[PDB]
């Protein structure tokens, strides 16, 4: 029903880099 | 009586007050009292009750203490809260517009887990405003007060409302807490479609549990037998989607969503009210959500007594929210305790987050903490919120009501516009708690009403009222204060039941009331307490309206209003026929000077009065002289006693505005005659003696507050000055100086009072105005005139004179250089249209006021001082009216008995020492225990003189009065004698408005309302009906085109009526234009259209 509720919802699909990947990208 | 320099007036009470009235100002000084919890609260919790008293300000930081992230690595502790003395006086502070207030200091513990150190470090709150000795409090210079407020208690309250469809019987309980999310019987966070089964295992208890707790329940079988919910996890997921739909769960989010929501102590807060209430009445237990769908199903069942599971028996029945047991009154004490509370946890977010970003072993109680938020929930608490108010002054009396008022409005509690009627009804509990015949007029009825006169406030908030127990027929001395609950427990003796020597039941029979409350009549044999007194359930002001018991409670509700509205009288008079209260209502309102101390009197000035104490101390008052009150009436005081006096602690010194003598006096005693008199006192009209003018019976004093700054302008600053661009010398010839009138001046509509300049350009005069300028020499001055003048319609004389200057050191806000408020006063004689009355709720404008040649008058020659109409007395059930119409006469001309040889038949029962009371004499017949009829009788024939000894009333309070118009008697005995009225606080002065051409609106051009905009009389809808029933379209334009809105039009029109031409053709409503404007940008095209040509242009 909120919108902040609703872009937490897609920002979470998202995975958390390591410092590895990060290097990577 | 009891009050050490009480003036003598006689009552006719048959009884005897067991009980002093409290001090009726209590509810206010216990209530803040406690929450700063000065030693004053601490004896009086220690000698009696808990031996661990906790003021409100460290029960609220008892909450706080300690602060720990959630590494629990650091802790910020607080404790020991401090105050110092008060900044500045009260009177200080009225004058320079602060706020009386007092400094806090906290000791903040700061502790580090990992390198164990401390930092203990004082800490400064913020200036915490204090209570004066009269209950209120000065904010930024203002006398404001806090009302108490009514609330639901935290408890579990069931309701049992017939199935609209099936009329099947359904509860329906509920449980609110202090704060977080509500239950229903489990609909939850107001989330239908969920059933009572599903949770209770997802606590995880197993089915056969239920089956074996529900046992006798067949709808707790059925509930479980129809729910496809299998596992306790599985029930924890159709409850997590349903309370958090659009995330998905989590085990560990699952479950902690749950214990999290109640059971845990910070989301969810026990209160001490709902943790008392349902303790016995059954933070949260699970041990609590079961006994509440127990006592649930053993409701909807019919048995009256649920055992727990374990626990303890208590009835099973209905809870009624209007029953005052379970209905708070959160005082005053509290609802600053409430935004205190707020106020830190706002801080606790500051300083939780503080520790992380701060640099570790940097961080000290100061660095996290910012009391920004803590002293902002005070300073908005007092200011914006709407149990802080402007205390109303006008009288005493007004005072001391509005403390002591409870209303059910405001934060916490409901809307003005959706609570029913209900709530507004007198619930029998309410009996000697709160007044049930005080309340207002308006769409406030029932929400707002007034403590009794001996209710008195409980630690948790429950009213009490005293009572005196009474055991095998037998009334002691013990006094018992009992809470709503416990006086349903019992049967409560009437007031006045016959009473037996030493004391004990007279009549066969006791009057009794039960637990219904329903009255009912049994013998002397089951009682347990009785009533202090009659007027329990009154207030003040109404326990002052004479012979009470005579009048519809629709017109004594208006009676007492109109007491409070009131005005101070220069002379201030006390009424004639009295009851109890003037005495001590009048002191305890503080308005009137009391010695603290047994003394004798060493100076008397109008300005101050010493007392030289037997305790070779010594005491003095400054004396309040003609300060303006709130509503700009006067409070003028003076003192009633002599240099040589003796005088006793608690006597009165001086008398306060409404007060003679230490008793209210609200108004004058009047000679009153009840005849219709030439159709000029008609429809509630009224006529007086050109006497009270002459002699300023009815004169009372009025004070106005104006006000200008100098404030620094982008283009210069502005300077008060005598120097003003365009005017003659003669206005200026009452300015001094530097430009504000002088002390003692004479001010008419216009004159200005502060000379005020400010700068102005580019100007561009115009070239009409420039050849003038040459011819006459006159310079065109650098800046425009912004001066102080008086309002349209006032006048008076200039009293006093306040500056405060940037230049003087003094203080101001940012840009503001020099303050200057002038003070204007003026007598004001009583007027044809202003509006007087009696405490019965009889009220009437002045229709006429005559030479005091020409009025009814007494074969004396006595003219009488109003005529009151006949016809509206006997249809509005006030009637005691005309009762303390013929006591006033009594009052006023003495009385004998009756003796010898006996006491006639009448008096037995029984004027005691009253069979003789001199000529002008004064009477308190107290309201339930007054004079009656039969000893009215009697005493109406009595006594003469005039002077000479003709008696000038009869048996029957008449007299034959002469006309003094043509001199001849009239034909019939009319009624005379001595009524009370006041005067009241709407004046023709005030209220009489006249507009021709003035401001107008900015975004409409409208004129704009209201006296202070030189206002014009809003045409309304309903106006325009009345116009188009008429059929006048003319008329009608008018009022709507070049009388308001029409821009051209209204310069045009006044054009024509100075230049004697027609009144010119009306143009369109400016209004109209704006709504065009507005229907566009909502993306609306709107188009006007002619016959054709099409598309016209506003413009």
């Amino acid at each position: 029903a909120d919108s902040v509720r609703a872009y937490l919802k897609q920002i979470g699909k998202v995975a958390l880099l390591n410092a590895e990947e990060e290097v990577e990208l | 009586n009891s009050v050490p320099g009480a003036p003598n007036r006689v009552s006719f009470a048959k009884l005897r007050e067991p009980l002093e009235v409290p001090g009726l100002l209590d509810v206010q000084t216990d209530s803040f009292e406690w929450l700063v919890g000065s030693d004053r609260w601490r004896q009086a919790a220690i000698d009696r009750g808990e031996e661990n008293p906790v003021g409100g300000l460290e029960e609220v930081l008892a909450e706080l203490s300690p602060i720990e992230d959630f590494s629990g690595s650091m802790s910020l502790s607080f404790s020991d809260p401090r105050f110092d003395e008060v900044k500045a006086s009260v009177d200080e502070c009225k004058d320079k517009d602060m706020t009386y207030a007092a400094p806090l200091f906290v000791t903040a513990e700061f502790i580090n887990n990992n390198t164990g150190e401390i930092k203990s470090q004082t800490v400064f709150m913020g200036d915490f405003p204090m209570m004066t000795e009269k209950g209120t409090f000065i904010i930024n210079g203002t006398e404001r007060v806090v009302v108490s407020q009514l609330v639901r208690s935290p408890g579990v309250y069931f309701d049992e409302t017939i199935d609209k469809s099936t009329e099947k019987t359904l509860h329906s309980v509920k449980v609110i807490p202090g704060r977080g999310a509500w239950l229903e019987f489990v609909r939850i966070d107001r989330k239908r479609r969920q059933p009572v089964t599903v949770l209770l295992k997802a606590l995880g208890w197993t089915n056969e549990q239920i089956v074996e707790r529900f046992g006798f329940s067949e709808i707790m079988m059925g509930t479980l037998e129809k729910d496809t919910t299998s596992g306790t996890d599985e029930a924890l997921l159709d409850i997590y989607r349903k309370l958090r739909p659009g995330e998905p769960p989590t085990k560990e989010s699952a479950q902690t969503l749950l214990e999290n929501l109640f059971f845990k102590e910070k989301r969810y807060d026990l209160a001490r009210v709902g943790r008392y209430k349902v303790n016995k009445k059954l933070t949260l237990t699970e041990e609590d959500v079961v006994a509440t769908i127990e006592y649930l199903v053993r409701l909807h069942e019919g048995q009256t007594s649920m055992t727990v599971p374990g626990g303890v028996e208590v009835p099973v029945e209905v809870d009624d929210i209007d029953h005052f047991g379970n209905r708070r009154l959160r005082t005053v004490g509290e609802l600053i305790q409430n935004q205190i509370r707020v106020g830190l946890s706002r801080m606790e977010r500051v300083v939780r987050e503080r520790m992380t970003t701060q640099d570790v072993e940097a961080i000290t109680p100061q660095t996290l903490i910012n009391i920004r938020p803590v002293v902002a929930a005070i300073k908005e608490f007092f200011g914006t919120s709407q149990l802080s108010q402007f205390m109303d002054q006008n009288n005493p009396l007004s005072g001391l009501t509005h403390k002591r008022r409870l209303s059910a409005l405001g934060p916490g509690g409901l809307s003005r516009e959706r609570a029913g009627l209900e709530v507004r009804d007198v619930h029998p509990s309410h009996y000697g708690r709160m007044c049930p015949i005080e309340t207002p007029e308006g769409p406030n009825i029932g929400l707002i009403g007034s403590l009794s006169v001996y209710a008195r406030v409980n630690p948790f908030g429950f009213i009490e009222t005293p009572y005196r127990k009474v055991e095998n027929g037998v009334v002691t001395d013990q006094i018992d204060y009992l809470t709503a609950d416990e006086e349903d427990r019992h049967v409560v003796a009437q007031a006045n039941s016959p009473t037996d020597e030493n004391g004990r039941f007279t009549e066969d029979r006791v009057m009794v009331r039960k637990k219904g409350g329903e009255v009912e009549f049994v013998s002397a044999d089951q009682v347990d307490y009785m009533d202090v007194s009659p007027r329990q359930m009154v207030s003040v002001a109404t326990a002052m309206i004479p012979f009470l018991e005579h009048d519809d409670a629709n017109r004594a509700l208006m009676g007492a209003n109109m007491q409070r509205q009131a005005v101070p009288l220069v002379r201030s008079e006390a009424p004639l026929v009295g009851t109890g209260m003037e005495l001590r209502a009048a002191i305890d309102a503080g308005d009137v000077v009391v010695a603290d101390k047994t003394g004798v009197i060493e100076e008397v000035s109008a300005d101050y009065i010493t007392v030289m104490a037997d305790d070779g101390t010594r005491q003095s008052y400054r004396l309040r002289k003609f300060a303006r009150s709130n509503h700009g009436t006067c409070a003028n005081q003076r003192p009633i006693v002599d240099a040589g006096q003796r005088v006793e602690a608690g006597q009165v010194i001086a008398d306060g505005p409404c007060t003679q003598n230490g008793e209210m006096a609200l108004g004058k005693n009047l000679l009153v005659a009840i005849m219709p008199w030439e159709g000029h006192n008609y429809e509630d009209a009224i006529i007086l003696s050109n006497r009270l003018v002459e002699e300023d019976v009815l004169t009372s004093i009025h004070i106005e507050e104006h006000e200008i700054d100098a404030r620094d302008t982008k283009l210069g600053a502005e300077e008060i000055t005598r120097d003003i661009p365009n005017v003659s010398d003669e206005v200026l010839a009452d300015l001094d100086e530097r430009g504000i009138v002088r002390i003692g001046a004479e001010v008419r509509d216009g004159d200005i009072l502060v000379g005020k300049v400010t700068p102005k350009g580019e100007t561009e005069l115009t070239p009409e105005e420039r050849l003038l300028r040459a011819i006459f020499g006159e310079k065109a001055r650098e800046v425009r005139d912004t001066s102080l003048k008086v309002p349209h319609g006032e006048s008076g004389k200039v009293i006093g004179i306040r500056v405060f200057s940037r230049e003087d050191d003094d203080e101001l806000p940012a840009g503001v250089n020099e303050l200057v408020r002038v003070y204007v006063a003026q007598k004001r004689k009583i007027s044809d249209g202003d509006k007087l009355a009696g405490r019965h709720g009889n009220k009437g404008v002045i229709g006429k006021i005559l030479p005091v040649e020409d009025m009814p008058f007494l074969p004396d020659g006595t003219p009488v001082d109003i005529i009151l109409n006949t016809h509206g007395v006997p249809r509005r059930m006030n009637i005691g009216q005309i009762l303390e119409t013929h006591l006033g006469w009594v009052a006023k001309a003495g009385w004998n008995i009756d003796v010898a040889a006996g006491v006639p038949d009448w008096a037995s029962k029984l004027p005691e020492e009253l069979y003789s009371a001199p000529a002008d004499s004064t009477v308190a017949t107290p309201v339930f225990d007054g004079a009656q009829e039969g000893e009215l009788a009697g005493l109406l024939g009595s006594t003469l003189p005039n002077r000479d000894g003709e008696v000038m009333v009869d048996a029957d309070g008449k007299s034959t009065l002469f006309d003094g118009r043509s001199g001849e008697p009239f034909p019939y005995p009319v009624t005379v004698g001595y009524m009370y009225i006041l005067k009241l606080h709407h004046l023709v002065d005030d209220k009489i408005h006249a507009r021709s051409t003035g401001p107008y609106s900015m975004i409409t051009q409208q004129p704009l309302g209201g006296k202070a905009q030189f206002g014009g009389q809003r045409f309304g809808e309903m106006e325009c009906w009345a116009m188009q029933a008429y059929g006048a379209a003319y008329t009608l334009q008018e009022l709507l085109t070049i009388k308001s809105d029409d821009t051209v039009g209204r310069v045009k029109v006044y054009e024509a009526i100075v230049k004697g031409e027609n009144i010119p053709e009306p143009g369109i409503p400016e209004s109209f234009k704006v709504l065009l404007k507005e229907l566009q940008s909502l993306c609306l095209n709107v188009e006007v259209l002619s016959s054709d040509g099409a598309a016209i242009e506003m413009r």
